[PDB]
């Protein structure tokens, strides 16, 4: 009956559960509203701190020889893995590497040139994506015969195009603007 | 001596700084963060880039969750927590008059147990029903309102790319007043950076800082309501100093380069 | 060029006390003025009615 | 322009040249929109459910007062 | 980004406080008997 | 150089799909379930 003792325990526990089951009712509606996503792979230091998600590079190329020759703390752990990885984490071509990620459901990461990475991300069916900053610091250039009359001309003209914003405009054209994603 | 990198005063037609100390015979070589710009490559010679850089975005370190108990008294406003109690004791007093000095204390202890929510006296019958209809609307509103706070809290996306800065305006942003960084936006003709300049050009108050140092403090004293743009090299380094309250986000904006001159 | 002081067509720019002549003002019709003078080729000075 | 001015015809043309070139459109956007300036609750809503409550208290207090008179 | 225990925690303390309050009013009940 | 680059990591984007009896333990956090059981038995021990 009206036992004023545990009468408030029944009353206070009720307020305690009303709030909690309401706080659940609320935050769950948000979970079904936004349904955000997360990608496990952040950096290259995230690839060497786990084993569940395999990864690899090309069997023969600069990308392969990099890790093989690299003497940086993180990258060292990556190559020691790839060299004796079973089965062979080395794929034959670029197409085989992309297809090995597209058919792994996210259990196989691939390391390649950041140029074609961004291109693959803009070719159908928009499944892959580049993650984290690039691993090294390279660059493409115009090559002219040693002692050419085109040497100093083309070089100076390159810098004129970049500062004008032509290169930035050009890459946006053949990668993202005429991309399919 | 002067403490400047390399510029060409259009008036006197005289270079200044390190780049200048190469041309006028003073120095043999320049080992420093020297930007390979076309205006310089004509007068001096540069080596290949010893560090690929660009312009980045320095935002406040996303402070960790969260505030305290005061987020519970917020959905249902303080004023509404009051009226629900006045009416609470306003119901149990109405029920108290439906049922000698001690006989009204146990009944009040029984009308408060029937008030601590969860025969056919049409009087007190329609009081219990209306109260149930009353507590129903409130808890429905509480669930609905709290859901909104937690819906938006999931929606508040972290500013990643530079295009994110252009799409919104809640977090103001600017560059240095004078330097290659600010001159980019004013001159750039890319869709994204176009709108960025248009906003920053007319922005009041000044989105431009005098010194680079005035930018870092402005991101640390806005709690995330301000972003600063500058070279990637200076940016990354800042994140590795006390009080570790700033961070770099998204890719760069352009492709510069430092070289030995 | 005669014109009325009206926003945002012809407004006194903030630091107008320091400037002289045409730079004193700014607005829609102000920018329109020069553009009219470009495709016709003449110098001009804005005066308030 | 004053009647029969030298500027008469050329200005009229020149204006139209600025229309289809979209600069008249762009100018408006500059001074109208480009340069222009343009998670909580309430009690107001909840109040409407509070008066019907006390009204349900004042009605049953009336039904309380009529049920003791009959008995 | 899930559900904050902060908000929910404050209601855990009005509970155990109420439990202790009626662990107090309970103890005074048995006394008068 | 006319385009800076390096070696990057390619991964596959996860879909909306993620079944399993785990996303129900996610809202009301694990610690809260404990204390909603600790204060729970804390109630039944009060009334007892
Ligand atoms: O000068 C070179 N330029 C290269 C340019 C590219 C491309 F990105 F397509 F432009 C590529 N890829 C082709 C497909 O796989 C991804 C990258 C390889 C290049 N290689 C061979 P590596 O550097 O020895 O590995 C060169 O030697
Ligand atoms: O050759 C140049 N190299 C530069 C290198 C750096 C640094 F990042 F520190 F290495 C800087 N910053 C110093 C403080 O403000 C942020 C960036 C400015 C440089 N400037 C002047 P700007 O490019 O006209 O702005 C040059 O001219």
């Amino acid at each position: 009956p009206r036992s004023l003792s545990g009468r408030i325990v029944g009353g206070v526990w009720w307020f305690f559960t009303l709030i909690i089951i309401s706080s659940y009712t609320a935050n769950l509606a948000a979970f079904l509203t936004v349904e955000r996503m997360v990608s496990p792979i952040e950096s290259a230091e995230d690839l060497s701190k786990q084993t569940e998600i395999a990864y690899g590079t090309l069997d023969s190329g600069s990308t392969k020889e990099f890790f093989r020759r690299s003497k940086i703390a993180v990258f060292d752990k990556m190559w020691t893995y790839m060299r004796s990885a079973e089965p062979s984490v080395f794929v034959r071509t670029t197409a085989e590497g992309v297809a090995r990620v597209r058919k792994s459901k996210g259990k196989y990461a691939y390391l390649l040139e950041s140029t074609m990475n961004e291109y693959i991300e803009q070719r159908k069916p928009c499944d892959t994506m580049k993650v984290g900053g690039n691993l090294d610091s390279k660059g493409y250039g115009i090559a002219t015969p040693k002692g050419s009359s085109l040497g100093t001309p083309v070089n100076l003209a390159v810098l004129k195009l970049s500062e004008q914003g032509v290169l930035d405009k050009l890459k946006n054209k053949w990668w993202y603007d005429k991309g399919e994603c | 001596g002067d403490g400047k990198y390399g510029a060409r005063d259009a008036d006197t037609k005289i270079w200044n700084g390190m780049v200048g100390e190469l041309v006028y015979g003073k120095a043999d070589i320049a080992i420093a963060p020297l930007t390979i710009t076309l205006v310089r490559e004509e007068v001096i010679d540069f080596s290949k880039p010893f560090m690929s850089l660009g312009i980045s975005i320095m935002i406040k370190k996303p402070q960790k969750s969260k505030p305290g108990v005061f987020s519970f008294l917020d959905p249902l406003a303080y004023e509404i927590w009051m009226c629900i109690v006045f009416a609470y004791i306003g119901v149990s007093v109405v029920l108290f008059l439906v049922s000698t000095n001690e006989f009204g204390i146990f009944n009040s202890l029984w009308f408060s147990l029937g008030a601590f929510m969860q025969p056919r006296s049409l009087s007190g019958r329609i009081v219990g029903g209306v109260w149930w209809f009353f507590t129903l609307i409130i808890i429905s509103s509480y669930t609905a309102n709290l859901a909104a706070f937690l819906t938006v809290e999931r929606m508040v996306s972290p500013i990643e790319s530079a295009e994110d800065l252009s799409k919104q305006t809640e977090i103001a942003y600017g560059t240095l007043d004078s330097g290659s960084t600010k001159e980019f936006f004013r001159r750039s003709k890319i869709a994204v950076f176009d709108k960025m300049w248009t906003y920053m050009r007319s922005a009041e108050p000044s989105v431009f800082v005098r010194t680079t140092a005035e930018g870092v403090a402005r991101v640390r004293k806005s709690k995330g309501k301000y972003a600063y743009l500058l070279e990637s090299t200076m940016n990354e380094y800042i994140e590795q100093r006390k009080p570790c309250d700033t961070m770099k986000v998204g890719g760069n904006l352009d492709s510069k380069g430092y070289g030995i001159a | 060029v005669t014109t009325i002081l009206e926003s945002p067509y012809v407004m006194m720019k903030k630091n107008h006390e320091m400037l002289e002549g045409n730079e004193r003002y700014e607005g829609y019709c102000v920018d329109l003025a020069a553009e009219i003078a470009k495709h016709c080729g003449f110098k001009y000075k804005l005066t308030i009615v | 322009t004053p009647k029969g001015s030298s500027l008469g015809t050329p200005v009229n043309l020149a204006v139209l040249k600025l229309s289809e070139q979209g600069v008249l459109d762009k100018l408006k956007n500059k001074w109208w929109y480009d340069k222009g300036e343009c998670s909580a609750l309430s009690l107001s809503n909840v109040a409407g459910v509070f008066y019907i409550l006390v009204g349900g208290l004042g009605l049953a207090m009336l039904v309380a007062l009529i049920e003791f008179c009959y008995k």
